[PDB]
């Protein structure tokens, strides 16, 4: 298969964030790593001031300011998540800004077990090393002598396991790790001594101490403090030997601190940050002993206020910070002296747009103009909203809940958006805010007789999910249906079944209790939302989780747990089984293209069925045979069939004499995207390349995939594979190796795609570069112009 | 969440690629039985089954019917294909069987003294080497391909070295009076080898020291096992349960036990399950498969966390596919056994028994 | 780029190996 593949919104979540004076020794920088993204801002005081973006060939999964001896300014070291380490300089000489790698090399080992805890990067205090935990049982030790020609990096085993964190403790004569871990008895604070010339371990300045059950952040405070803070989720400790400091704060009990910033350069104070957008000042205490240094005294923690879910802090200037979140819009608030009528130390000052994760969304023309737009379910819990997205404008609906699914009704005017909200078993639920399942126009609850035939507790976090019905014009929540207790709904599509006329929403939920593998019971729900309200037409049991459902040709197609099932809608108004398919372990995707079915499996890739209208059955047309685990497929056309899976890669199959070979699946095409793509939908924002295909990920990216013809997928490649020999990879990643599909079984180069993020970097290139990049090429010998040409034709698709 | 929509729920929110492991994990530990299926296509017993490395894609399997079977575990489970016969049989019962680091290449040894080289791209034999007895060990070097060590039953475990084969001369890395009944190297140090032997227990050896092992654990064992990471052995002995040793320590770290299990009247062979080697897998002469989870803190544990019925006979291998969480046992029966946590086509049994 | 960071291979096994049989010898 030929396919191309692009960006129409680039990745919003911030997965990183670091202060420090990378670009001038004087000047204040923010550095923000969003997935491949690299954003380098000047901290002024009339905001931020982007001074530099830079594409990764790599998802950033590290990222560390250090500056050793002899260096006027900051060198930035990155690890992606493929491995490839880089320290880089950022050199701006006369108006050419450009980033230099100092170093660059691939740390990945050939054995070992990716930590469960994820991977770590820390740096020595004094640039001695750089410290990565990549795997299990293994601590990697990067040597930072900048007068040779190679850093040798090697490996000191850990006698434990399942590493919870670790640092590098300040004021140590030699480099000092401080780090907490888990045993069968507990969770342990344990420091040993890196000794580069033996390459090991020595005994740590202080002994193990434990520490909390679930002690899961270690802060290394400064000079002159010195030590260890432990934070884990109902105490702070503090430890420096034969200094323990520990106290229970009842104010962080209600959720766990997930991040923290440093603000003062003593360590006097730090920002917190937990999972439900509190922010805490934590301070430290400091007494001055009679001609002696001076010690901690008193640990106290203080509600600052409420932010955005922050997925990480820094401490830019007089009072500002900024908050990097992934699961809502980044921020830039203010820290007063005085809090204001509500109590509160924090005002925003600034918001920027976040529209990950995109859990679902859809194509609709609402103005009738011709032009798509795309409605995406963004953000979660409090964070969670609708995203209005035409051409790049976007507009917000908040919804202070968790958006799952969404479908346009056309004839009714609306949207219905299956919603899930956290509630605590408080004696029932209560709430924990107002949410617009809560603020809707009318309200109405399930009332249904089944499953009245699964223990609680006073205190349990459960999820209560709703239909609501919204305004496609104001975007007000018409309408709010709450299924019954302990049900989720999975699917939501919206079609005319039968011979019935009318227009129907139907869901498909599952009973879902913590203890259980697998739902055993389900249901699908029918209602129509006629005159403004919203009732339940028919209801369906199923032994199983309805996780898809779609429009078969007037039938409905649902996927039970394992089973695809078709059902018709009779003429008494409800569902009547035709027919089932029992070969998969999990049905979670559906797709349809006339009488053809792509089903999606949780472990065992995509299998095409077809319906036999003259027999009333499926069959199994064809199955792939590699197994990999899916998160979106879609049909590309009759022949081939895109599919995500779990590792950030996209493969093109297709329906490929003997019977064997012609019921088997041939990936034809194979790529790394580095994204995790949530929903695939067919429309396109704007009105060589045939089709178009947008898919919605976790970071916020929107992308555009199409298909090509076999003289232009091949022009392209050529274009790729000149273009790499010309333009310079940042931390020198080679454009084949991150493309390449990767997965922890196998890895192979990218066939079938084209990365047309590089190809349209071809426009932004210098006219030499352009004329020596199309040299020789093809015919009639092709000039820079016709290239530009072709690559303009190619951008106007989105 | 044990449920599957909540680990679904997450993933779509996160997209990171470490709550799968989890998933797979923790829907292991709550089973209380798995899905039980068939393998068809052997003649008489099978002896030998190995998965192919990094993926667990292949299943070469081999026994009385001197045939090495090449399962296409994916296509085979569909009932789509049959196995492909590799060309070239052994005169005699297969005994052992391996592959290479890339699945280019498969050593299949046993009863014939002889080992037969196969190219499993093109079915087609590549080399022999000839032993002086049947042969019950293959162990394929994790760093080189063209290095393999074979255990014999005169009691001499040889290391081959294919790239020089016309010039046959096995490096001999121990000689004992009695049979060899194992040998396997280290998952992630080659120059470390294990050996189980008839009579002289399990040994570690070095292979720059080509008469003296390394250490001595305990003595009789049939099998040994190295796990993933190599820091534990584990061990079947003739008349006692499966023993856990350390690397290091030479003392019986743990030893497994459970009512009705016996493994006295075959020569089986033993595994470690799950994604970090928390589980022991063993048959027995019960015609069941125990399962005992290794302890978390440091002796003899007895119930076993599953004991999976289903074999009409005595199981004797049993294999595990990380990847896929699979298992697939082998015994006297001409059938091959495979249990999942998950459902695959004409299953029997559940996940709760 | 002025360096590049290679991964040196060392024996983690064989040396834990070695330490634990050296120490004990009390």
């Amino acid at each position: 298969s030929y396919n191309y593949v692009v960006t129409a919104q680039k990745p919003t979540a911030v997965n990183g964030c670091v202060t420090g004076h990378f670009t001038s020794a004087e000047d204040l920088n923010l550095l923000i790593a969003k997935n491949t993204r690299l954003e380098i801002y000047v901290v002024t005081a009339e905001g931020l001031r982007p001074v530099k973006e830079v594409g990764m060939y790599g998802k950033i999964a590290v990222m560390e300011l250090f500056r050793p001896k002899g260096e006027s300014k900051d060198l930035l070291f990155i690890l992606t998540a493929k491995y490839n380490a880089c320290i880089l300089e950022y050199k701006q000489s006369g108006e050419s800004i450009d980033i230099i790698t100092r170093a660059h090399g691939n740390v990945q080992d050939r054995i070992g077990r990716p930590s469960e805890t994820g991977i770590i990067g820390i740096i020595d205090p004094e640039c001695r090393m750089i410290g990565l935990r990549l795997y299990d049982g293994l601590f990697k030790v990067i040597p930072l002598d900048r007068d040779n020609k190679e850093l040798k990096a090697f490996n000191i085993r850990l006698e434990e396991l399942h590493v919870i964190d670790v640092k590098f403790l300040y004021g140590c004569q030699a480099p000092t790790i401080c780090f907490v871990y888990q045993d069968p008895q507990g969770r342990h604070v344990k420091t040993y001594e890196v000794s580069l010339r033996e390459k090991e371990f020595n005994k740590g300045p202080w002994k193990q101490e434990n520490v909390e059950a679930e002690a899961s952040m270690v802060i290394a405070v400064p000079e002159p403090f010195g030590g260890a803070i432990i934070i884990g989720q109902e105490s702070i400790t503090y430890h420096n030997g034969d200094k323990y400091l520990a106290i229970a704060p009842p104010i962080i009990k209600q959720s766990t601190i997930v991040c923290h910033n440093r603000v003062d350069p003593n360590g006097s104070r730090y920002l917190l940050g937990d999972m439900e957008g509190r922010l805490f000042m934590l301070l430290l205490e400091k007494e001055e002993q009679m001609d002696g240094t001076v010690t901690l005294k008193d640990l106290r923690v203080e509600l600052l206020g409420e932010t955005s879910i922050a997925e990480c802090l820094t401490y830019l200037d007089n009072g500002v910070v900024f908050v990097g979140s992934r699961l809502g819009d980044s921020q830039l608030v203010k820290l007063n002296v005085d809090s204001n009528e509500q109590g509160s130390y924090v005002v925003a000052m600034e918001t920027f747009t976040n529209l990950g994760p995109i859990v679902d969304m859809c194509v609709v023309d609402l103005e009738r103009q011709g032009q798509g737009q795309l409605v995406t379910c963004s953000g979660a819990f409090k964070e969670g909203s609708l995203r209005i997205i035409r051409n790049l404008h976007i507009r917000t609906v908040p919804l202070y809940e968790s958006p799952r699914k969404i479908c346009y009704q056309e004839v009714s005017q609306c949207f219905g958006v299956l919603s899930s909200r956290i509630e605590v078993q408080d004696t029932g639920t209560t709430a924990l805010r107002p949410s617009a399942s809560t603020q809707a126009l009318s309200s109405s609850v399930s009332s249904s007789k089944l499953f009245s035939s699964h223990e609680t507790s006073f205190g349990e976090e459960v999820e209560v999910h709703n239909l609501l019905i919204i305004d496609q014009h104001t975007f007000e929540v018409l309408h709010a249906h709450q299924f019954l207790q302990n049900e989720y709904a999975l699917s939501l599509v919206s079609c005319k079944l039968g011979k019935d006329p009318n227009t129907y929403f139907i869901v498909g939920t599952a009973m879902v209790y913590p203890e259980e593998a697998e739902p055993k019971q389900g249901r699908i729900v029918v209602f129509q939302y006629s005159d403004g309200k919203l009732q339940t037409v028919a209801e369906k049991e199923v032994k199983g989780a309805v996780y898809s459902m779609v429009e078969f040709n007037g039938k409905l197609l649902a996927s039970i747990n394992s089973t695809v099932r078709l059902y018709e809608w009779t003429t008494e108004k409800e569902l009547r089984t035709e027919c089932n398919h029992y070969n998969n372990i999990m049905a979670l995707y559906l797709k349809t293209k006339g009488d053809f079915i792509l089903v999606g499996d949780l472990m065992r890739s995509v299998l095409l069925l077809a319906y036999k209208p003259m027999e009333g059955n499926f069959e199994e047309i064809a199955r792939d045979f590699n197994p990999n685990w899916m998160s979106a497929v879609e049909i590309l056309d009759d022949d081939n069939f895109l599919g995500a899976e779990n590792a950030f890669n996209l493969f093109v199959c297709q329906k490929d004499t003997t019977d064997e070979e012609r019921q088997h699946l041939q990936e034809v095409g194979l790529f790394h995207l580095g994204e995790f793509v949530n929903v695939f939908c067919h429309g396109s924002l704007v009105m060589p390349t045939q089709g178009s295909v947008l898919f919605g990920t976790v970071n916020g990216m929107i992308g555009l995939v199409t298909s090509l013809s076999e003289s232009w997928y091949n022009l392209l490649l050529d274009m790729q594979n000149r273009l790499n020999k010309v333009i310079k990879s940042v931390g020198k990643i080679e454009h084949s190796f991150w493309r390449s599909f990767h997965t922890e079984r196998k890895t192979e180069p990218a066939t079938g795609f084209i990365d047309g993020d590089l190809i349209e970097s071809f426009l932004d290139i210098s006219r030499p570069k352009m004329q020596e990049v199309v040299a020789n090429l093809q015919k009639r010998e092709a000039t820079a112009d016709d290239l530009i040409k072709v690559v303009e034709e190619l951008t106007r698709i989105h | 969440m044990r449920s599957v929509v909540g680990f679904l729920s997450q993933r779509g929110l996160h997209g990171d690629p470490l709550l799968t492991q989890d998933f797979q994990r923790r829907r292991l530990r709550g089973c209380r039985n798995l899905y039980k299926k068939d393998l068809l296509g052997h003649f008489g017993c099978v002896n030998a089954i190995e998965f192919s490395n990094n993926g667990g894609q292949w299943l070469v399997s081999g026994g009385d019917d001197r045939r090495v079977l090449l399962w296409h575990m994916e296509q085979a489970i569909h009932s789509r294909v049959k196995p492909i016969q590799l060309k070239g049989e052994h005169h005699s019962n297969i005994f052992c069987l391996a592959f290479n680091s890339g699945n280019t290449k498969v050593f299949s040894g046993g009863n014939d003294e002889q080992v037969i080289l196969h190219d499993v791209e093109s079915s087609e034999t590549l080399d022999v080497f000839a032993h002086e007895d049947a042969v019950y060990g293959l162990s394929v070097s994790p760093v080189n391909d063209n290095i393999f060590a074979s255990s014999s039953d005169d009691g001499r475990v040889l290391i081959w070295d294919i790239r020089e084969s016309p010039h046959g001369e096995p490096f001999c890395l121990a000689n004992y009076p009695s049979a060899f009944h194992s040998v396997m190297f280290n998952p992630v140090e080659p120059r470390l080898l294990a050996t189980a032997n008839s009579k002289e227990g399990v040994g570690l050896w070095d292979i720059r020291k080509p008469q003296s092992s390394l250490l001595r654990y305990g003595q009789s064992a049939m099998s040994v096992r190295f796990n993933s990471n190599g820091t534990q052995l584990l061990a079947l002995r003739r008349r006692l349960p499966p023993v856990l040793y350390d690397i290091h320590s030479r003392l019986p770290v743990f030893q497994f036990d459970n009512q009705g299990y016996f493994n006295s009247c075959t020569m089986k062979s033993c595994c470690f399950a799950g994604d970090r080697d928390q589980y022991i897998l063993s048959g027995s002469d019960d015609f069941n498969l125990y399962m005992w989870r290794i302890p978390a803190d440091p002796r003899v544990v007895n119930g076993a966390f599953m004991v999976l019925k289903g074999h009409r006979s005595i199981v004797n291998q049993v294999r595990f596919n990380p990847h896929t969480y699979m298992i697939c046992s082998s015994g006297v029966e001409k059938i091959i056994k495979i249990w999942s946590p998950y459902k695959q086509p004409g299953c029997t049994g559940d996940l709760d028994g | 780029s002025e360096q590049i960071i290679v991964t040196e291979k060392t024996n983690i096994l064989l040396r834990y190996l070695h330490q634990q049989w050296d120490k004990k010898n009390a």
